[PDB]
């Protein structure tokens, strides 16, 4: 910040940039090191009614894997059609912001 | 349409005659598939996959429009995949995966938690 | 970029150094920039998004030559795209709570812990036993800065993992160093180690 | 100076993290992930947090996910600085390391 | 054989003797009903109501510890009504319970803590003050912190039936009902120390053991008592090379669930 | 008692591999003593090889013998390549270890361990 | 590829890297752990456990910490059946003692017995 | 507070002090045994007893969320004070 | 969406002008001169170096530093030997023993932190129900021996008595975020 | 819509279930089990003979194209007679999908190396050999990768102790680093954490 106008011109010319607008050293633009106290909000389960845990228990909704085929207990068995694991991924579009560097 | 300058992928070169090359590979794949047993699922499904792609190649003479139908990337990636399927079919003929299960596991081999 | 990008010495040390083809990169187990440097259009934040990545706009830099110079350009541009995401995160930061409102998983706030009987019990149990995880296994992957970072985590139903296998992207990349270094000098090998972007905390675990 | 074979010997930083995690609770195991790719710390945490969240069948709240992406991309910059400038330092260009490590 | 009757636990058939309770039928399918007042070696009490479970096609939940099973009943141990009954009961237990877990010896091996984790809600909506009761001195072996008591009456039934000492009872009624001796009196049976185990909460704890250990620390060594010729099976809890306490180890043909105060 | 073999169908075929590995270790000792500058004789190095082989002389299962040879070939490889350092080779000789006495009385005096 | 005939006990002790002292002098206990009498839950009495014989712990002169020379002092292995645990100990060459699982005996509970006309089961208090 | 054993070593608030014949005393030669001098047992006993109008008083230790979990203390017994199990403060009922 | 980082291969014809500009760039090292310009521009920038130890790097109230054991305003210890910190400690760096104090209080007789096991994670101070164990702000406690970093209860209580004024003020600044 | 619970779709479960049937019908010689978890992850469990045919099929078949091996690891389950579960995690960029292939092994039954299918498997198989002691047939260069030179045992086995059997120090008499039996100033403290009350009734095992 304290560079003379001559040195500012020199370093601006040498770099090819306007360095004074984006100094890497921090001055008064940053936050104060003491702040007012926060008051944080509470989540959606902070209710006094209609809030039974059994209606919002994600862990108790997990179940064992579905057995599609088992050589032991579950036989898997017009021409049945072939399938893929998922549909083919669509091609990405070229960026409109800046397609080429 | 004008021939591609690059495929966009390092090591994959542009094909000058993609329609001909795809026809060769797909036709070759259907020949080796006739050597499979009729009931083998690999035969039935691979025949469906290959015939569907062969009919697209017959249908569309434009490379760009053909790439849109095949949905397998650049036509050179489609050719590469076609060669991979043919190589697989030769191996499946010797492996014979259509045969019954070679052995059951121990009863609790796949039981989790223990 | 002013120092390196167009510098003829920098280009002489990185152009056509450690060229990897797209097909080899896939078969060698490469991910991240080691794929995109060879033109493979893949990035898990776009293909398999997690958290709020489907709500931000950014571009995936793609290489054309599969060499160290293209991978350097990809990483420089990825930093520019990160700034683009950060800007959206700053403006779109929503209000509300910062952990799941579910005291059998996330510990309750300290004021609740010191007032309510349930909160104290749940605080006590979460910091001693921990939460039980229903049995199962997942392979979870993200687009880490070095490539696909994965965990294969097995639960046996208890509060301790049964098995945790970590997939480090650099483990496959270093395994490809011998492939990438063929027909190159010792000084090139120094460049190719750098181009893989390797940390041994993750390769060795 | 032509390189005929590269044989990388590793395990010189193998510390048995994966075995140690078996003796930890899920929360106790979290800091081990900071110390894996210890240039991309928060991204390692995020991978493990998502895996646990999946097995728990719970989701983190909206503001947490925006924070996690925000810091994920800060971390990516932290990583790419280290990747680019040390790579340059190994090729002889020492100066970019210093400018960017102040960032 | 002919006396066995068919009931269902969540649709699975079980053959049980006449008089078998709903709680016991669930045991035969490996399902443990939550409980506080029930203890299999004491007389049924049915006062805590943590074992309430829905019977299919019946609109009132039944106390599983006391209700005999009827032929054809389908016990839905995980139905929404069962689950909401457990949450409601747990919420009542925790309303006046003291925020004592850090200073309470039961912490980490507490059935109130654990069944709260597994069957209760995760938060409190109780916005009042809490009850607090004074503590009774019943001797050098058992410490009483009766604000933690949940009025399950297990100690009263142990003292009367197992130990043959009719000195424990309840005084008052309503929210003010207090477990104790009314007068200043010592609880010094040769079996007295077993009330520490069967008290589900930290209301009754071991004076010699107080504050020395947490249960996740201790290594358990299963062993035998030598203070007499009975050969009671015990667990020797140790930590960092030191013996911390002696617990009973169940053996149906010797000491069942109990030990003597010398053994303890 | 029907098992898959690894390499050897019987203990006689496995013994043949053991003798080959023993020959390879025997020839390597003088080169290792010389290249690593170990402060031991060649005779002392070959006696140690012998003692390590006889630590497993009681094994009868051909599969276990197969895996002992596989591991012995690996150890030989990291010795010939000088991937092992002197500290690693000298570890076989336990030169700072006070051996545990084998009689009842000496163990009784020392402590409680059998 | 074909099968071969290996008519001997499976024994992998030479491939495990365990020092000989910690194979031959060790004694494992195969048992179902007893219920903690402080709690009524029975979920921890469902699996078979293998644990090693306890060895000497001593006071660390500096801090007073508990020191040990037993590398197996914390080893606990879980098994779905007694026969799985026995099989695992035998192939590792560990002498073992196996204790039979203890199940609580079935009991007759009658809330009505608390109010008997002429039996000693009548409770004096509720 | 801090006292000294016959060997001259300071005794801690936990009652620790080496024996005269304990070799481990060598560790303090030309160094020092660290002993905190503010014994909590002596300082808590210096606090006055709090007089209250009710038979149940709540203690959270002061400072609200900066203290300890809020607990309720019974003051019916007139022959002794109710002590807080967390912070050790004493309360007595006025009548 | 994707972008090319090095696909500028729209090959075109070359004029004399552009061929000469290319010739000047090669023969007169112009891009190498731009590099020197950049390093020259830094020469005349104020350096980012601070004058340690007279100046310090900025820190925040959340900073995790050297541990301490705190008291209530009366002087009574806050720790009531619950062992939640010991249970959660991911490094098993905490060792605790306790017994009834002479006045019947639940208090520790051992509270050790192996500072060379500890990973300075702050999990202990999250887990403590009474704000007894905290990581303070001090980070300048390097020692000349390993043994000096095996803190016992007396050391940890002296750290609390040494640093409470700053520790209290940092807790007042952050506790509403906890 | 229930803010704390993870949202779920049935589309991926149906797609993965159908592809699971497809794989099982094509490879009945090897496929022992197919399942799709409620996390929507497909696992193909195969006999160990089927490793090379199965993984070749998944790499090269046009409707599969699992060309990227994400990772390859083992799980030790001592209660199983084949205690080692071998897990392959595969990625298909074409269909943006993942699949898991599982087989098993014991201490004396090697698995086939899949380096001819994925060169990526090279170091992973070395890691499995090093950490678990499972041998791989036809591996180009199989040897330890993470452990120290001359290290004895496979530390990721459940019955290998956490701190091992040997420790290192510098000995001034011989002037080198030496290996000695492990002796700990503070023993690792074992915590018994499991609640004796059941957490997940959906996974309750039959009472037998
Ligand atoms: C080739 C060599 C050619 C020599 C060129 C002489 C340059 C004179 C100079 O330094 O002025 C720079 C002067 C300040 O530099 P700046 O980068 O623009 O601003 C930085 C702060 O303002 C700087 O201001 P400040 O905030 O630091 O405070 C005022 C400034 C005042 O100090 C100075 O300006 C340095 C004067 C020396 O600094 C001091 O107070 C420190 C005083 C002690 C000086 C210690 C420097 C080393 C002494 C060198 C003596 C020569 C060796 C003898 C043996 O800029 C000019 O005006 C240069 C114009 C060209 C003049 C020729
Ligand atoms: C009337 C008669 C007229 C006749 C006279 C005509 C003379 C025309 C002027 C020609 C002057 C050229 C000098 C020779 C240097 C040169 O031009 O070589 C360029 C050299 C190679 O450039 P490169 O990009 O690698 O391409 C290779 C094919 N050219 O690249 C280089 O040499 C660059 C090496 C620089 C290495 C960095 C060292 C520091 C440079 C900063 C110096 C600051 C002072
Ligand atoms: C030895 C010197 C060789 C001849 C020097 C002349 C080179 C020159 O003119 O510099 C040009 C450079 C601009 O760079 P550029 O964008 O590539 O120019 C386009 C030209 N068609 O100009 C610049 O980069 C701007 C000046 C920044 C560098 C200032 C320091 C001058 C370095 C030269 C002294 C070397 C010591
Ligand atoms: S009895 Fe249980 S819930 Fe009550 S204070 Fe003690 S540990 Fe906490
Ligand atoms: S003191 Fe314990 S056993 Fe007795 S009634 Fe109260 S909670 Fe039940
Ligand atoms: S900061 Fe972390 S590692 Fe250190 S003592 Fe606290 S919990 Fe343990
Ligand atoms: S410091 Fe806190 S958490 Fe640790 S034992 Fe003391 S009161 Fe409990
Ligand atoms: S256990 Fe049935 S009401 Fe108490
Ligand atoms: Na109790
Ligand atoms: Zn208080």
């Amino acid at each position: 910040a304290s560079a003379t106008r001559v040195i500012q011109k020199l370093r601006n010319w040498a770099s090819g940039q306007d360095l004074q607008a984006k100094l890497q050293l921090r001055y008064q633009e940053i936050a104060k090191r003491t702040q007012p106290p926060p008051k944080l909000p509470v989540g959606p389960s902070h209710k006094l009614s209609n809030n039974y845990y059994c209606t919002r228990d994600g862990r108790r909704e997990v179940v064992p894997p579905s057995i599609i085929m088992s050589s032991q207990k579950a036989l898997v068995s017009t021409e049945k059609k072939a399938v893929t694991p998922a549909p083919p991924m669509k091609r990405w579009e070229l960026s409109k912001d800046q397609p080429y560097l | 349409g004008l021939l591609k300058k690059t495929t966009g992928l390092v090591g994959l070169a542009v094909c000058d005659t993609p329609h001909e090359r795809l026809t060769i590979l797909y036709t070759k794949t259907l020949d080796i598939l006739k050597h499979f047993p009729k009931h083998a699922a690999y035969r039935k499904y691979t025949e469906q996959i290959t015939n569907e792609k062969l009919d697209m190649v017959k249908a569309e003479p434009d490379v760009k429009k053909l790439e849109a139908l095949l949905q397998g990337g650049e036509v050179e990636e489609v050719i590469l995949q076609a060669e991979k399927e043919l190589s697989l079919a030769r191996k499946m003929l010797k492996w014979k995966p259509w045969e019954p299960l070679v052995e059951e596991p121990p009863a609790n081999q796949w039981k989790w938690p223990i | 970029e002013e120092m390196l990008t167009n510098n003829r010495i920098w280009r002489n040390r990185t152009v056509d150094i450690g060229v990897v083809t797209a097909e080899d990169a896939l078969n060698y187990g490469f991910s991240g920039v080691m794929l995109r440097g060879s033109g493979i259009q893949w990035d898990l934040r776009k293909t398999q998004p997690y958290d709020v990545y489907d709500q931000v706009e950014f571009d995936v830099p793609i290489g054309s030559r599969g060499d160290c110079y293209d991978r350097y350009l990809c990483r420089v541009e990825e930093m520019r795209q990160s700034l683009r995401i950060i800007e959206q995160c700053l403006n779109k930061m929503p209000p509300g709570e910062i952990k799941v409102d579910d005291a059998k998983v996330s510990p309750p706030k300290r004021a609740e812990m010191k007032t309510s009987m349930e909160s104290l019990i749940h605080h006590f149990k979460l910091y001693t036993e921990g939460y039980q995880v229903p049995p199962g296994a997942t392979y979870t992957a993200i687009e880490a800065p070095k490539g696909e970072f994965g965990v294969y985590l097995v639960s046996d139903g208890s509060s301790r993992p049964y098995r945790c296998k970590i997939k480090a992207p650099g483990f496959a990349h270093l395994a490809g160093l011998d492939k990438m270094s063929k027909g190159h000098m010792l000084a090139d090998v120094v460049a190719i180690i750098g181009t893989q972007d390797i940390v041994f905390g993750e390769i060795d675990r | 100076e032509m390189v005929r074979k590269c044989d990388p010997h590793i395990g010189l930083l193998h510390r048995g993290t994966e075995k140690l995690i078996e003796y930890k609770t899920y929360l106790q195991a979290l800091p081990y992930f900071d110390r894996l790719d210890y240039v991309s710390m928060m991204c390692n945490e995020q991978a493990y947090s998502i895996a646990v969240e999946k097995l728990l069948n719970i989701q983190p709240p909206p503001r947490a996910q925006w924070i996690r992406v925000l810091f994920g991309e800060i971390t990516r910059i932290l990583n790419h600085i280290m990747a680019v400038t040390t790579h340059a330092l190994d090729i002889g260009a020492m100066t970019p390391f210093f400018w960017m490590f102040e960032e | 054989a002919s006396n066995l009757i068919e009931v269902f636990v969540d649709g699975q058939s079980v053959m049980v003797e006449p008089g078998t309770t709903v709680l016991q039928a669930c045991e035969k399918v490996g399902m443990q009903i939550p409980r506080f007042c029930y203890h299999e070696r004491l007389s049924v009490a049915g006062n805590c109501r943590m074992c309430l479970v829905e019977i299919e096609k019946a609109p009132k939940v039944v106390a599983a510890c006391a209700m005999p099973v009827m032929k054809g009943w389908n016990i839905l141990t995980n139905s929404e009504k069962s689950k909401k009954a457990r949450e409601g009961v747990m919420e009542f237990l925790l309303a006046n319970h003291p925020l004592d877990c850090p200073i309470c010896d039961q912490g980490g091996e507490c059935d109130l803590q654990d069944q709260s984790m597994m069957f209760g809600s995760d938060r409190s909506r109780f916005l009042e003050g809490k009850r607090a009761v004074e503590d009774k001195n019943i001797g050098p072996l058992v410490k009483t912190i009766m604000t933690r008591c949940i009025q399950c009456t297990r100690c009263i039934r142990f003292a009367s039936e197992i130990a043959g000492v009719d000195d424990l009872g309840t005084t008052g009624r309503g929210n003010d009902m207090q477990v104790g001796t009314y007068i200043e009196k010592m609880f010094m049976s040769e079996l007295s120390g077993n009330v520490i185990d069967i008290c589900p909460v930290g209301a009754l704890t071991s004076k010699p053991y107080a504050f020395t250990a947490r249960p996740w620390e201790t290594r358990k060594t299963e062993s035998i008592d030598v203070m007499d010729a009975v050969g009671s099976n015990i667990v020797v809890s140790t930590r960092t090379g030191e013996v911390m306490r002696i617990l009973p180890r169940m053996h149906e043909d010797i000491n069942e669930e109990w030990i003597s105060d010398k053994t303890r | 008692t029907s098992v898959k073999p690894i390499f050897s169908r019987d203990l006689n075929e496995a013994k043949r591999r053991v003798r080959e590995l023993y020959r390879a270790w025997y020839r390597e000792v003088p080169n290792t003593v010389h290249l690593m500058q170990l402060d031991i004789t060649v005779k002392q190095g070959r006696d140690k090889v012998r003692e390590m082989f006889m630590k497993n002389a009681h094994v009868t299962d051909p599969r276990v013998v197969d895996l002992l040879v596989i591991k012995g070939k690996m150890e030989l490889q990291e010795t010939i390549k000088v991937w092992k350092q002197r500290t690693h080779v000298m570890r076989f000789f336990h030169e700072t270890e006070t051996p545990r006495p084998k009689d009842f009385l000496s163990k009784f005096y020392m402590g409680h361990d059998p | 590829t074909q099968l071969i005939t290996v008519d001997e006990k499976l024994d992998i002790t030479t491939l495990t890297g365990v020092p000989e002292e910690h194979i031959k002098t060790r004694k494992v206990r195969i048992f179902v752990p007893a219920r903690n009498n402080m709690q009524s839950g029975v979920n921890n009495t469902k699996k078979w456990k293998m644990e090693f014989d306890t060895r000497e712990r001593w006071e660390n002169p500096l801090m007073g910490w508990a020191s040990t020379a037993d590398p197996l002092s914390n080893m606990v292995l879980t098994f779905s059946a007694k026969e799985d645990a026995i099989a695992f100990a035998e192939k590792n060459g560990w002498s073992y003692d196996v204790e039979e699982k203890k199940v609580p005996k079935p009991k007759s509970k009658s809330y009505g017995a608390n109010f008997s006309w002429n039996k000693r089961t009548r409770v004096s208090t509720k | 507070g801090v006292q000294v054993s016959p060997s001259g070593e300071k005794i801690t608030h936990t009652g620790q002090v080496y024996d005269e014949k304990d070799y481990r005393r060598v560790r303090f030669v030309d160094r020092q045994k660290e002993v905190n001098e503010n014994f909590a047992i002596d300082l808590i006993a210096q606090q006055p007893v709090n007089e209250v109008e009710h038979r149940i008083i709540a203690c959270d230790g002061g400072g609200g969320a900066l203290g300890h979990p809020k607990v309720y203390i019974n003051l019916d017994k007139e022959t002794k004070t109710g002590t807080c199990g967390y912070c050790g403060l004493q309360f007595k009922q006025h009548h | 969406t994707y972008k090319y980082v090095n696909k500028k291969e729209q090959e075109s014809e070359v004029d004399m002008k552009s061929a000469t500009d290319n010739a000047a760039r090669i023969l007169m090292w112009t891009e190498l001169i731009r590099g020197l310009g950049m390093t020259l521009s830094y020469l005349f920038r104020e350096p980012a170096t601070i004058n340690y130890p007279f100046e310090k790097g900025p820190l925040s109230p959340r900073f995790r530093g050297e541990h301490a054991l705190r008291r209530y305003p009366s002087g009574e210890e806050r720790c009531i030997a619950c062992k939640l910190c010991e249970a959660i400690c991911p490094a098993q760096a905490i060792t605790i023993e306790a017994e009834p104090r002479a006045d019947g209080s639940r208090r520790t007789t051992r509270y050790d932190i192996d500072m060379t096991k500890c990973i300075y994670c702050g999990f202990c101070q999250e887990a403590c129900p009474v704000d007894a164990i905290v990581e303070g702000p001090n980070f300048e406690f390097s020692t000349e021996t390993h043994e000096e970093l095996l803190y016992n209860k007396e050391k940890l209580l002296n750290n609390g008595d040494k640093w409470e004024a700053e520790i209290a003020a940092n807790i007042q600044a952050d506790y509403l975020y906890r | 819509k229930r803010p704390t619970v993870r949202p779920r779709s049935d589309v991926t479960h149906k797609q993965l279930s159908a592809f699971g049937e497809y794989v099982a019908e094509i490879l009945p010689k090897y496929v022992q089990q197919v399942q799709v978890s409620c996390l929507d992850e497909l696992e193909i469990c195969i006999h160990p003979d089927g490793v090379i045919p199965t993984l070749t099929f998944l790499r090269d078949h046009t409707n599969a194209q699992f060309k990227s091996l994400a990772d390859l690891t083992a799980v030790d389950v001592p209660t199983r007679q084949n205690r080692f579960e071998i897990v392959y995690n595969l990625l298909s960029l074409r269909f943006n999908s993942r699949i898991r292939v599982k087989t098993y092994a014991d201490e004396l039954t090697p698995i086939d190396s899949i380096v001819s299918v994925h060169i990526a498997a090279n170091w992973y198989e070395r890691e499995v050999w090093d950490m678990f002691g499972v041998f791989f047939f036809n591996h180009p260069d199989l040897r330890r990768i993470l452990t120290d030179y001359g290290f004895e045992g496979h530390p990721f086995r459940k019955d290998f102790p956490l701190t091992g059997y040997v420790e290192l120090r510098y000995d001034d008499e011989v002037k080198r680093v030496v290996a000695e039996p492990v002796e700990l100033a503070q023993e690792f403290r074992k915590f018994d954490l499991n609640s004796p009350w059941e957490a997940f009734p959906a996974y309750r095992q039959p009472p037998e």
